[PDB]
């Protein structure tokens, strides 16, 4: 890519991206909220 | 040709196999402060070099080196004047329509 | 078209289509740093 | 000073000769048609001889670098040395190298200008008054260090207004005026 | 896109509290905004009085307001007497003069004062002038 | 009673203390002593405890809070304090020099240079304290911006504000001018008290729901927070931080959302430019528009729902009292105003007050708006003057606002959903101004180019074209066409009539004009768009207006539009599908032609590629190969164009009544290119002037093989619209379309910003009372339009060069020699064809038969004497008007035409009328010019008028971007320098020494090998590449040798050259590198192709071209030309450029030639940015340039550097710091600018406001009852 | 030579344009609308039955217009301007006013 830049997939090309559908929003939010929940429980136990 | 230089002062688009060297040549830190003279002997069949290699440092030097090139061409048997060489015409390919 | 005083002609510049008027409004470290 | 910029300076030292002959003459490229020049170059002192065709009168200019000045008047001398400086400075006989990279006088961008006499100055001052007491308008400004001011210099005639004959695409020529402001 | 969903008109209505200008909103009976490009056009016509009247407060909202020529404060009215509190506290007797400006100008100036900038206004007292008869002028050519 | 001057400064500490209202508590039972107490002003449902008045009549009062021995810095001026700590010794408090402390020098009798030099010396001292009182080093204090305190850079030690205050207040008055101090350093701090502002600027915040409790104002909350830390007797940091976050939080933080004092002047949403120079209004409306044939250009149709809400005013006076009483009796009055009490009353139906209505002079009543009242209306955006006009009201049906199609073009309006807005202003002065100045009949002729702004559109054009051609009509048919205008038609003795007769009747005037008219009859072959459409140069209404007045022109427009629409009603018009494609013969033929030719082109290209792939020819460069292919494709497109033109001609022969070809002939929207798109081919699609670029496998789409050379694979479309594009062709078409839309959005954003800046800059430039152009107190131009005549009245006319057949040849040649300098321009490659006549005298010219004519001598004397008289009496002997005399001597030359004495007298009487009546003081010429320029470049940007092109040499671009660059006037950028000569050797030297070439460009054959004690590098070059680069073999040798000689990674080297054969050269290099060996070997082999070069690095080559230049109208020469980009001209100083004409950029030309040359350059370049046929824009550009060069140095449009712009003007422009600096410097200014007048509700010094009005009571007081 | 230029400029001051006459009419009309006394000859109760713009034009034409304008450091009444220019502009204004149903 250093020597032939135009022949390497560009950052705006669809070749190098994937797309999120309806269910993926819910999946990611569930992941993040569960992690925050467990973190808060750990912090409370440590403080107690 | 006289000494016209460049410094890190519009955008350019070179082939990137030449751009590396082109941008390397823009840094004054990559050049010696004084010329480094030749040390490996060559062109043993000529004494005009001794005339050119020292003393002559003006238009005479340019004239002498052009003479040397012409002498080499004459010995080889070539035109030695680039203006008198024929360039291939490509209009024969693209004259359709 | 014909030419009469071509050296004094005036060239028209007018868009054909224009935009319609407006309407009232009415950490998991899971992202690249993006340097 | 070098072997090329002296040829450019020789043309400025024909407009200066014309102004010496007549302080109210119009200055532009065409003036050069009435003069001839001879140049003798040397790294220490260059000699420029300006000759008026009809009169055959001579004027001799001696040109020196700023660093080394050794001036002694000669026959038909202009009466003052011509100095080439490294940077712009005040003085009608001092010219920076910046002015002499190209043949300035014959460029299409060289102006056409003249000095106003007393009658024309009075008319201009009268036109500028607003008619309400002594209030007046002001002309646009130009610096004293421009080459135009250097060319139009006389020891005993202060220069306050310069008139320009602008090229105009629809009327041919247009008249404008500027006032000269001093530089400290 | 239906005509009766876009039509609007205002005669009189509510004002905004801070600046006392016509409110905004089609559903709330707001007024159309006279922008500065329209102002440019009016100036290009040469209609000075028209633009002056457009940009001013309504003639029906006028009231007497006095300003102190010394410090620029709006004079208070105590027991029917116009007084500058700041200058009176300093034992001074400055002139109080009537002004006819917009409310938004007063708000802007007061805020600038709050930031520490003092704004003082002077007034023109040109000496009286008299009309004199003038000789006649024709201006026609000689034909 | 007239505000005339404004002064800014800072408050003294004693002034802050002068108040009896002390605030102490953050809370209290009744807010007494709090930041919300009622003594500071009235509030919701509460009278003011100070003056005892309601909110509508109380403007608030000031208070103070106590600070206990805590010195407080004023945030805005924090930086100022830093500036004052670099001129004194902190420890001993003395200046950083000793010269000021000398009695031998008195500063009173000296200023400017002396003070500035002394200040420079004092600042440059910067050394350990000279005096022995303390003998301490000088520190460097700065505001931390994280901790609210000043700290020393050398040592992180907090410096208390008390020390800084004590040191600063010690400076004596006599040294203030040296340090640029005006009032007092102590004015930069608060010491004993802090002010508390009134309640007017911080009323309780409400919401759209009445139930929701009102929330506290942010300013009040911040003031309470300040008060919280005051009585606590805390440190200075807490109070300082509270004050900073109350005033301007951005001083320390970086969030731009909190509300504080500075919010009023934050950004684009200033209080000035949202509520002072703009505002919402009461009597306004807005609605969708539609057309109407019953409304003339002077009128506007108002719907019922608007007529039933808006109201108009009737003033009570002796003339109207009875009418007002009748209206009150009839229940028609909606509002009443008592002027003596300033009281407004609404007359509700069924409920109102009778005794309260006592009508006295000066009162007024308001009733429903009536027909023929003037109203102001327009369509946004308001790009130029004609978007906002005042017209007479007519009652119409529906809920839409109706306009005549005759004004649609001037507003850039159509009827696919557009809306327009209305406002009603009823002040009597405004009424008169609306009735005269803003009336459409007064606006007929465009301000700059003078063509009418109203006319016909669309199918009317075709109607006009057809009407002129109809031949055999009886009287009944003529009268049916003429309709209500047929009453006065005169059938002299004829029984058959033509369309020419109808046109002659419509033009009821016997006038001549070369080309169009002879004795009032059209002598052109046809009537087309240029005769009847707005903004066109052959308008008939324009000639009629020039002959008499705007009333006649408007009448002709109305009447001709009516008759054109009657023609449409009687005969009809419509295009069908059969008009476009009766059968498939022609399209099939053209399709076959395209199919054959494209294959021929592909075969030729394949032959070339195959020959290169073998050893039969050296390949071309990429650029040249692309150029050859492009040439072949362009030839194919031109063949298609020629076929379409032949088809149009043949169809016209066979089917003379084809309606599509009628549209083409009349000059409306149809031409060979559009028909080629429909029936022929689409051609090449381009982005940024080139075909689409390859992206992955050397291709654009996977429909083509890797590294494909098929032109169709890079955007050449073969199909037409009737055939239908394929999917891949559709891709390229949509690429172009979508790029255009995106660019439109971006350009819409940028053009508005530039337009606003230009308008603000030029707003105050007007014509004075003597016909001169002035701004402020500076004379910009002696004669307003070169003529001291209204701009719309002057007329461009042919420039007739001297000829020996003319009558007064000597005088004419002398005048030409006097004025010719400006008629050769654009680097000597253009000759002017037009000049400017004062008023279009041609419509008054009539030939005569050589014996009733005026004698030659008398005519010459008349012209000469008139010109002399006008020269002295109207131009005061200063301006040059030789061009007027030249125009009169050439266009009325007896060898060209003979005229009677009466004709000449009429012409010159009209000349004097134009000189006397048309141009008046107060004309806003600057803003008109700004609007014209801005509207033009905006419309050109939004229509994609300019198309990018690829070039091999340096060129100056067109369009908005270049104009913006010119107005910015940025420094420290490369400029395009043009060199022109007649001897080509001088240019060739510069070319050889400046054009960039590198070894890699020559396609060498570098190889390397290692031998005992050496590395051998062979570089083989083909001579043809050397020849194409336009250099010699020794140039290549020198490049290589110069690179190797100065390399820092080469230890030992040697070179030799060999002639391999008739067409190859081998350069051999023997090398030994420095340690490390192999690493440096790899680096050398990597950088060799690009490092061995000569010339100035740039992306452009330097070809030398030839053209033909003018010396005069009859002298021509052949000139050579080249261009190069440079920072300055120093490098040229040693190249023998004698007799070489040099054209540099703006800053270089200013530095060498002066300010006048810079002005000329700017004017010409700005004009060039617009394109080819826009010469009429010369006058506006000339003004803008003159403004940018009004001082002794050029000045950008982004700044106010040399002009003495007032503080309020700068603040309106968007400075955001102007008021603070003005207060710091104690500036006192007059009130003359438009912005300043708007701020204080004064009448601007524009138009009617340019004069001052008085009333003479003498005659009233001489009358006795 | 200064006096000659001054005299020429004083003569130039007497020419009249649309802005000046429009301003004069606007001032006079505002004053009349708000209730000043008309200054026409033969003033009587029949004067109050006429059109106000007719009254303003009559005052201008018979030389009793009370408005005074300051132009180039001088104070001019409407009758100090060039007569033909005043007639020219008034004719145009009356035409367009008639088109508007005002006059
Ligand atoms: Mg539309
Ligand atoms: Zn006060
Ligand atoms: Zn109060
Ligand atoms: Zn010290």
């Amino acid at each position: 890519c250093i020597f032939h830049t135009s022949r390497y997939p560009d950052r705006d090309s669809m070749v190098c991206h994937r797309i999120l559908t309806y269910g993926k929003y819910f999946e990611t939010l569930a992941h993040d909220e569960l992690e925050n929940y467990i973190g808060n429980i750990r912090n409370d136990i440590m403080n107690n | 040709i006289k000494n016209i230089g460049n410094t890190k002062s519009e955008e350019t688009k070179f082939e990137s196999k030449n751009n590396i060297g082109i941008e390397y040549s823009k840094d004054s830190r990559n050049k010696l402060s004084y010329r480094n003279k030749p040390s490996i002997a060559t062109n043993l069949e000529y004494k005009t070099l001794c005339d050119m290699i020292k003393g002559t440092s003006g238009t005479e030097k340019e004239f002498l080196r052009y003479l040397l090139f012409g002498i080499k061409c004459i010995k080889k048997g070539v035109e030695y004047n680039i203006d008198k060489i024929k360039d291939v015409s490509y209009n024969d390919y693209f004259n359709v329509l | 078209t014909q030419s009469i005083h071509e050296n004094k002609e005036i060239t028209e510049i007018l868009p054909d289509n224009n935009p319609s008027p407006p309407e009232s409004p009415e950490d998991r470290n899971d992202e690249p740093p993006e340097d | 000073m070098n072997q090329y910029n002296v040829k450019y300076l020789a043309k400025i030292l024909c407009l200066k000769t014309e102004i010496a002959r007549d302080p109210y003459a119009v200055i532009n490229r065409n003036v050069l048609l009435r003069y001839t020049t001879d140049i003798e170059y040397n790294d220490l002192v260059t000699l420029i001889t300006v000759r008026h065709k009809i009169d055959s009168m001579k004027t001799v200019f001696q040109v020196f670098n700023e660093s080394s000045i050794n001036y002694t008047p000669v026959d038909d001398d202009y009466g003052e040395p011509i100095i080439i400086t490294s940077y712009l400075q005040k003085g009608h006989n001092k010219f920076p190298v910046n002015f002499l990279y190209i043949d300035v006088v014959i460029s299409d961008l060289f102006p056409s200008f003249v000095r106003l006499d007393t009658t024309e100055t009075n008319i201009v001052n009268s036109v500028l008054q607003t008619g309400d007491g002594k209030k007046t308008l002001r002309l646009p400004k130009m610096l004293e260090t421009e080459i135009v001011v250097k060319i139009l210099y006389r020891p005993n005639i202060p220069l306050k207004i310069v008139r320009f004959f602008r090229n105009n695409m629809v009327t041919g020529v247009e008249i404008a005026d500027r006032s000269v402001i001093s530089v400290a | 896109h239906l005509t009766q969903d876009k039509a609007t008109v205002r005669c009189r209505g509510k004002k905004t509290k801070l600046i006392r200008q016509a409110n905004e909103g089609r559903k709330r009976g707001g007024g159309i905004k006279f922008g500065e490009m329209e102002r440019d056009c009016l100036i290009a016509h040469g209609a000075a009085n028209t633009i002056t009247e457009v940009l001013k407060d309504s003639e029906e909202d006028y009231q007497d307001v006095y300003v102190c020529e010394n410090c620029g404060d709006i004079a208070a009215q105590i027991k029917g007497i116009n007084t500058c509190l700041r200058c009176s506290k300093l034992n001074l007797s400055p002139l109080l003069t009537k002004i006819d400006t917009t409310h938004v100008s007063k708000v802007f100036l007061t805020q600038m004062n709050a930031r520490g900038v003092k704004v003082k206004l002077d007034f023109e007292r040109r000496p009286p002038s008299f009309y004199k008869p003038l000789d006649k002028v024709d201006l026609k050519p000689s034909f | 009673a007239v505000i005339s001057k404004v002064t800014y400064s800072l408050y003294d500490q004693k002034e802050i203390n002068a108040t009896d209202i002390i605030i102490s508590h953050v809370k209290n039972d009744d807010d007494i002593g709090t930041v919300k107490d009622g003594r500071l002003g009235a509030m919701d449902g509460a009278l003011c405890k100070t003056c005892g008045k309601t909110e509508l009549e109380c403007f608030g009062h000031w208070g103070k809070v106590s600070i206990y021995k805590t010195h407080i810095v004023k945030p805005e001026f924090i930086s100022e304090i830093i500036r004052l700590l670099n001129h004194i010794c902190i420890h001993c408090g003395l200046l950083r020099s000793r010269e000021p402390y000398s009695d031998d020098i008195n500063l009173k009798e000296l200023s400017g240079h002396a003070l500035r030099r002394l200040k420079d010396k004092i600042l440059s001292k910067k050394k350990s304290c000279w005096n022995s009182e303390c003998m301490q080093p000088y520190q460097k204090i700065t505001f931390s911006k994280k901790k609210v305190c000043f700290v020393n850079k050398l040592d992180d030690i907090n410096v208390p504000n008390s020390l800084i205050y004590q040191k600063l207040i010690s400076i004596h008055e006599k040294f203030w001018p040296l340090l640029e101090i005006h009032q007092y350093p102590a004015n930069l701090f608060y010491t004993d008290y802090f002010p508390i502002p009134p309640l007017i600027i911080r009323p309780a915040i409400s919401f759209w729901i009445d139930s929701i409790p009102k929330e506290t104002n942010e300013l009040t909350y911040l003031l309470g927070m300040i008060v919280k830390n005051c009585n606590l007797n805390a440190d200075e940091q807490v109070i300082q931080k509270a004050v900073i976050e109350y005033d301007d939080i951005k001083i320390i933080s970086n969030n731009t959302t909190s509300i504080n004092l500075s919010y009023i002047t934050s950004g684009k949403n200033n209080m000035i430019r949202s509520y002072i120079v703009a505002r919402r209004k009461d009597q306004t409306a807005r609605s969708v528009i539609g057309p109407s044939t019953s409304i003339t250009v002077n009128e506007v149709g108002m719907p019922a729902y608007i007529r039933n809400t808006l109201t108009e005013k009737i003033f009570v006076n002796a003339f109207t009292v009875d009418k007002v009483k009748q209206l009150l009796a009839s229940n028609q009055v909606k509002f009443y105003f008592n002027k003596r009490l300033n009281q407004l009353t609404r007359i509700r139906q069924g409920k109102f007050i009778k005794n309260k209505i006592h009508l006295l002079p000066g009162d007024w009543v308001e009733v429903a708006v009536q027909e023929y009242t003037s109203i102001i209306f327009g369509r946004q955006p308001s790009l130029h003057r004609y978007n906002v006009i005042a017209s007479s009201i007519r009652a119409t049906e529906g809920d839409t606002i109706k306009i005549s199609p005759g004004i649609a073009n001037s507003q850039n309006a159509d009827f696919d959903g557009d809306e327009e807005w209305m406002i009603l202003e009823q002040n009597p002065k405004a009424v008169i101004e609306q009735s005269i100045l803003m009336y459409p009949t007064t606006l007929l002729k465009h301000d700059i180019h003078g063509a009418p702004v109203y006319g016909s559109i669309q199918d009317e054009i075709v109607a006009a074209y057809s009407l002129f051609r109809i031949q055999d009509l009886c009287l009944d048919e003529v009268l049916n066409i003429l309709g209500k205008y047929g009453r006065e038609f005169d059938p002299k003795g004829k029984c058959k009539f033509s369309g020419k007769d109808i046109y002659t009747y419509l033009i009821g005037e016997k006038i001549n004009y070369p080309g169009l008219l002879k004795d009032g009859e059209i002598i052109a072959n046809d009537v087309d768009s240029n005769f009847v459409v707005a903004m066109r140069h052959l308008s008939l209404a324009g000639l009629l207006s020039d002959h008499k007045s705007n009333v006649e022109g408007i009448n002709f427009i109305i009447k001709s539009s009516y008759v054109f629409k009657r023609y449409l009603s009687i005969y009809g018009f419509g295009v069908t599908f059969k008009d476009l494609r009766p059968n498939s013969t022609f399209t099939n033929k053209l399709e076959a032609i395209n199919v054959e030719k494209i294959e021929l082109i592909k075969e030729a290209y394949a032959k070339y590629l195959n020959d290169v792939r073998d050893g039969k020819i050296v390949p071309l460069s990429k650029a040249l190969e692309a150029d050859y292919v492009e040439s072949m494709l362009s030839n194919l497109t031109n063949l298609n164009i020629r076929e379409i033109e032949e088809h149009m001609r043949q169809t016209l022969i066979d089917d003379p009544d084809n309606n599509l070809l009628k549209m083409a002939k009349a000059g409306y929207k149809v031409n060979p290119t559009e028909l080629m798109y429909i029936l022929g081919t689409y051609g090449q699609q381009r982005i940024d002037g080139e075909p689409a670029e390859t992206r992955v496998l050397g291709r654009v789409l996977p429909y083509y093989l890797p590294d494909s050379k098929d032109p169709e694979g890079r955007g050449y479309i073969l199909n037409s619209l009737t055939k239908g594009l394929t999917g891949s062709q559709y891709y390229f078409s949509m690429l172009v379309a979508r790029s255009q839309s995106t660019d439109i959005v971006c350009e819409t954003s940028r053009t508005g910003t530039l337009a606003r800046k230009i308008i603000k800059k030029m707003e105050d430039m007007v014509v004075d009372g003597y016909g001169q152009v002035v701004i402020g107190n500076t004379l910009i131009k002696y004669a307003a339009n070169y003529t001291k005549i209204l701009g719309s009245v002057c007329k461009p006319v042919d420039l007739i060069y001297p000829d020996e057949s003319m009558t007064w040849y000597l005088e004419i040649s002398a005048l030409w020699n006097k004025i010719k300098q400006g008629f050769v321009y654009s680097q000597k490659q253009k000759l002017a064809k037009k000049t400017l006549a004062p008023f279009n005298f041609l419509v008054f010219v009539k030939p005569t038969t050589e014996d009733n004519a005026i004698k030659v001598k008398d005519l010459y004397d008349m012209i000469h004497n008139v010109i002399d008289d006008v020269r002295e009496k109207y131009f005061f002997t200063v301006s040059n008007i030789d061009f007027m005399e030249y125009i009169f001597l050439t266009h009325l030359n007896p060898s060209r035409i003979r005229i009677t004495k009466e004709t000449a007298i009429t012409i010159f009487e009209k000349f004097y009328e134009k000189l006397n009546y048309t141009l008046g003081g107060g004309t806003p010429i600057g803003i008109i010019s700004a609007q014209v320029l801005s509207e033009k470049f905006t419309q050109q940007a939004l229509s994609s008028f300019h198309t990018t092109e690829k070039s091999g040499a340096v060129k100056q671009k067109l369009g908005f971007n270049e104009f913006n660059n010119l107005t910015n006037l940025s420094k420290n950028k490369t400029e395009i320098i043009t060199l022109v000569s007649d001897d080509i050797s001088k240019l060739q030297s510069v070319k050889i020494n400046f054009e960039f070439v590198c070894l890699g460009e020559l396609n060498p054959n570098i190889t390397l090998r290692k031998e005992t004690d050496k590395y051998v590098v062979d570089i083989i070059v083909n001579r043809l590449y050397i020849k194409r680069a336009e250099i010699t073999e020794l140039v290549v040798e020198y490049m290589i040798e110069r690179f190797i000689s100065f390399s820092v990674i080469v230890k030992e080297w040697g070179m030799e050259t060999f002639i391999e054969d008739e067409d190859n050269i081998r350069f051999t290099v023997y090398l030994n590198f420095v340690e490390p060996e192999e690493l440096n070997l790899s680096k050398f082999m990597m950088v060799l192709p690009g490092a061995a070069n000569k010339g100035k690095i740039s992306k452009f080559k330097i070809p030398i071209s030839d053209y033909t230049g003018y010396d005069d109208f009859n002298q021509t020469k052949k000139l050579n030309k080249m261009t190069v980009e440079l920072m300055n001209l120093k490098e040229l100083g040693s190249f023998d450029l004698e007799n070489v004409n040099v054209y540099p950029g703006v800053w270089n030309t200013y530095d060498i030639f002066g300010i006048e040359a810079a002005r000329e350059y700017l004017c010409e370049a700005m004009l060039n940015t617009y394109g080819e046929g826009f010469d009429y824009l010369y006058q506006p550009c000339d003004l803008l340039a003159s403004l940018l060069c009004a001082s002794y140095e050029p000045e950008s449009v982004n700044k106010f550097k040399f002009g003495a712009a007032s503080t309020l003007k700068r603040a309106t422009f968007g400075d955001n710091k102007a008021l603070l600096n003005a207060a710091l410097h104690k500036k006192s200014e007059p009130i003359n600018d438009n912005s300043s007048c708007h701020f204080f509700s004064k009448v601007p010094n524009i138009g009617t406001g340019y004069y001052k009005y008085f009333i003479d009571l003498g005659l009233l007081m001489r009358m006795e009852r | 030579i200064g006096n000659h230029i001054s005299a020429l400029k004083r003569r130039y001051t007497r020419r009249i344009s649309l802005f000046e006459i429009a301003g004069i009419i606007a001032e006079s009309y505002n004053l009349l609308q708000r209730g000043r006394l008309p200054l026409v000859s033969e003033f009587s109760d029949e004067t109050m039955k006429q059109n106000m713009l007719h009254v303003i034009i009559q005052e201008i034409e018979e030389g009793s217009c009370p408005i005074v304008i300051e132009k180039n450091g001088e104070l001019l009444s409407v009758n100090d301007f060039d007569k033909d220019g005043l007639k020219f502009h008034l004719d145009y204004i009356i035409k367009i006013w008639k088109l508007q149903k005002r006059y």
